[PDB]
């Protein structure tokens, strides 16, 4: 199996730099060319640039030409990406990519082939001036099929990772995207419906976790007796 | 042995009273009573503002009180103003022919009101273009905090080969400074519509841009 | 720097329907170019390589076409699954591109919604603030008016809506609408109903609460 | 009216020996020397009483300073034999106590300006002043100093009768090893055609005396 | 034109069998083979003259000295049997003459680089790489001070080059230092103009071929 | 051992110096196979002298060998600073056998005492969350090679963690040297200010060095 799993994300002042990394598992690193793809929110994948993961040559877009840096430590088998100078188009997600190994044609020529078989989860970057905060985790209980849920409310920057019993449950799940409220800070929501005959028999935990703010809430819901 | 330990940043908030320690041994600090202070300026000579243990000389403001406890001298500012941002340096009797002087504490005022950059960028001149050289100049003065990146554009593209930036220096008026030379060629001042100047400071951003003159 | 336009950037099909996306290359590349599907949340999924080879666990469904300077991507019949934005990439020359993006969305039967009401909690109520859920599960088409009535008076200015991407099952969808209100304007008054007016709804369905039950 | 004047922009080869002197004005006990380099702190050097005919060294200056004074000139001479790269830094005379009072407080009360020594291999290659024109109810004039070592250069307006608005910006160490300078100064636009503005570089290591007018291009 | 290459850098459990090559250029009559323990003074091994084909051994290495060559390459090998921890050593290639003259002079005129052959049971461990930042401290010189600082490797030695070795002005690499741990630590640092601190990126390289390593490192100063 | 080398000639510019060899009939006495290598250190050997008294094309001549009885000398006439190096002398001890010396560290006692250059490094932020730290004390540029180094804590000294090079000469002639202080994450960020003191020939130069938040 492969495997590339990306840093967590992280909110920078505008003009600072970010650092993302990228450590690839279950393959040989040091026989493949990885490249970095950047996505702002609601916008197109956009290229930024390769690196060699032998030798470190670095090949980088003329947009981020003096901006991005790529780095390689070969004994961890992680790749760093450095942007610097940031803007507000900078709040984007980093992904970075694995393409497979370039080949020699019958001639001889060297043909490149560069397209993207594994990808990592991504990592976002905020550019803010804006603090960050911890999340407030609340339960909304309910009164055939019921639903509950769980609210994330008064959080900065982006993003929550929600799961439900430890990531035992999956049928029927809503994680809403999150909503920017009026102070600055973020809030979500996240429900699941399930059969009311459980809701007696199974405890339904929501695990609630904010990685910028090193905040992990278990919250059990139960039902508000009346 | 026998050195001075000034923690290198203290900082205070205007009215409060801030405490610089400089820590040394029983030879030096310890033993005898001969411990002084100078307050540097960036820029300027040191002055005098301590000349004993605990001793103001004639013109030195009495906010300013020096004291000495076991092996450690502390020099007392009262009545913090934006005029005593600079560097203190402790300096005390390490035995006959010795003076040993402290790392230097750089005391920050926090009273801080932060201040747009004045950009003013100056194209080349007709001597120098006419010895086939050109220097693109951008001052920038009065900003504050002393933290700004510079960048070149060309007509709108980035140029990062031949920028020269000085890093920022505090000013007199306690505001920072800083200046950026871009040399180029004749050639490529005079084939681009107009070279722009931008700096970016806490968020913000100005611009100043600049075209050639013929006739 | 080559530029890639995608025709369309939106679309909405009915199951089984066959679908056709097209990337056109401002210059020549014979074969160099890629298709990616990228469903919302997750990373991009390489689908097509060399423009026309099938990427190694791909259903049978999709294909690809096209050289010069003009592509194709076809899916024989649309999946529920199917649902994410398609972008299409070059590698004939550096620097490589990506497409504008086609989001694809399924035409589905009208579905009415599965209306909740959740009172706030009584541990935020310890932190001044309150706030009042109203959950619309499973629904279509994506329109639905939603209204909070605090002592059947009408509250505006105060509720925040979010709705989630279309369900790669059933293909519906979900809205969260959030009434956030002072403990003490929330201790003002005492019936709490969210209205909700949908297409598959007859009649406006209310979900109501007295305070403190 | 009890200041003390120090001579010298001195640049010296590594392995040379310099010599720094101190005029003092007023009544002087002693005078001490300070050195510091750029950017880092201060450290003591020695100590002369020319009326007691006493000197003193660091431990680490130890057969390289040589403190000697002359009472007919009333000066005070350090010399600092075997330079290194080390050694570049701004040296400072200080006074220790007045005419009277024969006693030391180890309190250097008034500091002469900087004198600045810088120790390198390579050659001094002299300034290129050109003019910064201004274009358009306050205008900026200016000089460039470009490509030269080492520091420092002096920059005045109208031989020292302009300092009102006057901001010379600290040099800039390219890559190329040289250094580079503006001299900016705030003057009314009502002035641009009335009064001539001169600004005087001097860079005395290779002395290189250079005026130049600043004004607005022509057609 | 006439100096001698050495290749490797090498690394072997004791018991094990050790190849050094020596690479001529130019004319060379004869090589012979010395070595360095660390600390130590120099001891001769053999010599070898590819042109008669006589090779010398000393007394003590009777039975685990090999001196080979092949002249298609131009190239002359050693090897080390039964690899004990006395062998530590650097191996250095000596000329014994011009391409003429066949006489020997017993004076080795040019040598090679150190080849170092770490003769070790402990298993290899692979450095970490950290990036020692600039300061007001450091820049405010005109000159400022980079640094990385390669932590916790096994064993000697490690490569350290600046941008890919187009750096080298004011790069002073520090030895290592021997922890209480057995592990080695060393720092690289470099001078540059305060000026280019914004414009130029400034990357340290390290290898550490023992390990297969190679560990980019870029050094910014911290905001 | 096989040879006997004076371990430690020293000299003075302009003076010359003496380095003996001493052998038996059978390696030094019997035949005129001798030679004198100079080797600074991290560098590999160079040729001196060959065949006792033979100079090879660009050895100065202040260098000049020599041989009496069992004992071989090599003279150096024109002192310099760069002569600061280790000087073996290597024999014909028979067929298939040559012996070297055990080296002489030839000291130029003239020089001027060199200050050391002191750089403190702080961790990096890298190695912090890596739940480690380390303070860097780089000292280069001092002669004698001989430095004593101290950590302080605020104003108390640290023992425990501190890792010291022994010095080594530069290219320069000069001596350089490192210490590294391996720390907690917690010990740093809990103490104002850390110091690096490096004592040299009775003078002291302190560095010192405080966190960043």
């Amino acid at each position: 199996q492969v495997q590339l799993v990306q840093s967590g994300a992280e909110v920078k002042k505008p003009g600072a730099s970010v650092k993302v990394s990228c450590k690839a598992s279950g393959y040989t690193f040091t026989s493949y060319y990885m490249h970095w793809v950047r996505q702002a929110p609601g916008q197109g994948l956009e290229w930024m640039g390769i690196i060699n993961s032998s030798g470190g040559s670095t090949s980088y877009a003329q947009k981020f030409q003096g901006r991005v840096t790529m780095t390689r430590d070969t004994s961890t088998s992680t790749v760093y990406m450095e942007l610097s100078s940031l803007r507000s188009e900078d709040t984007a997600v980093y992904y970075c990519a694995r393409p497979p190994r370039n080949y020699y044609d019958r001639s001889g020529y060297y043909q490149r082939a560069e397209y993207f078989q594994h990808w990592g989860q991504g990592t976002l970057v905020t550019v803010s001036s804006a603090s960050t905060k911890g999340p407030s985790v609340f339960p909304l209980a309910p009164s055939g099929t019921a639903a509950l849920g769980c609210l994330v409310k008064d959080y900065f920057p982006e993003p929550v990772t929600v799961s439900w019993n430890s990531g035992a449950l999956t049928s029927g799940v809503h994680t809403f995207p999150a909503v920017l409220q009026s102070s600055g800070l973020y809030s979500l929501s996240s429900v699941v419906t399930v059969p009311s005959s459980s809701l007696g028999t199974q405890t339904y935990i929501c695990n609630v976790n904010h990685k910028p703010s090193n905040t992990k809430v278990d919250k059990r819901v139960e039902p508000k007796s009346c | 042995q026998s050195a001075l330990t000034q923690p290198p940043s203290a900082s205070g908030s205007p009215g409060q009273s801030v405490t610089i320690s400089c820590t040394g041994t029983s030879s030096d600090v310890g033993g005898y009573n001969y411990v002084s202070w100078y307050q540097q300026h960036p820029g300027k000579a040191p002055k005098l503002m301590i000349y004993e243990v605990n001793k103001r000389p004639s013109g030195v403001p009495d906010r300013f009180s020096g004291s000495k406890s076991g092996n450690t001298a502390s020099l007392t500012v009262s009545g913090l103003q934006a005029e005593d941002e600079a560097d203190y340096y402790c300096s005390s009797y390490a035995g006959s022919n010795n003076l040993v002087f402290g790392g230097g504490t750089k005391l920050t005022v926090l009273g801080q009101p932060k201040a747009a950059p004045s950009v003013t960028l100056f194209p080349p001149s007709s001597e120098e273009l006419q010895a086939n050289k050109a220097t693109l100049v951008c001052l920038i003065s009065d900003f504050y905090p002393g933290a700004v990146t510079v960048a070149w554009k060309a007509d709108s593209s980035p140029v990062k080969a031949g920028v020269e930036t000085t890093t920022p220096s505090k000013q007199s008026n306690n505001k920072y400074a800083a200046s950026s030379y871009l040399s180029l060629t004749p050639e490529q001042w005079k084939s681009h519509r107009s070279y722009s100047c931008q700096v970016t400071h806490e968020g913000s951003t100005v611009e100043k841009t600049v075209a050639p003159t013929e006739c | 720097d080559i530029q890639l336009t995608q025709s369309p950037s939106s679309l909405s099909a009915s199951v089984g329907d066959r679908v056709t996306i097209t990337c056109q290359a401002s210059q020549d590349i014979s074969n160099y170019l890629n298709w990616y599907q990228q469903r919302p949340g997750k990373a991009p999924k390489l689908l097509i390589y060399d423009a026309s080879n099938l990427e190694t666990g791909v259903p049978s469904r999709f294909s690809g076409s096209g050289s010069g300077t003009d592509f194709t991507f076809t899916i024989s019949s649309l999946q529920p699954e199917d649902i994410a934005t398609y972008y299409c990439q070059q590698y004939d020359n550096p620097p490589l591109t990506f497409g504008g993006g086609t989001k694809l969305e399924i035409k589905r039967t009208v579905a009415a919604p599965s209306v909740f009401i959740f009172p706030p909690s009584d541990e935020q109520l310890k932190s001044g603030t309150a706030s009042v859920v109203c959950l619309l599960n499973n629904f279509y088409p994506r329109e639905a008016k939603v209204q909070w009535k605090v002592d059947n008076a009408l509250q505006s200015g105060n509720s925040q809506e979010s709705v989630t991407e279309q369900d790669s099952k059933d293909s519906t969808y979900s809205l969260s609408s959030t009434l956030t209100l002072s403990k003490a304007d929330y201790e003002k008054h005492k019936v709490y109903a969210c209205e909700v007016t949908h297409q598959g709804l007859s009649s406006p369905v209310t979900k109501s609460f007295n305070r403190g039950e």
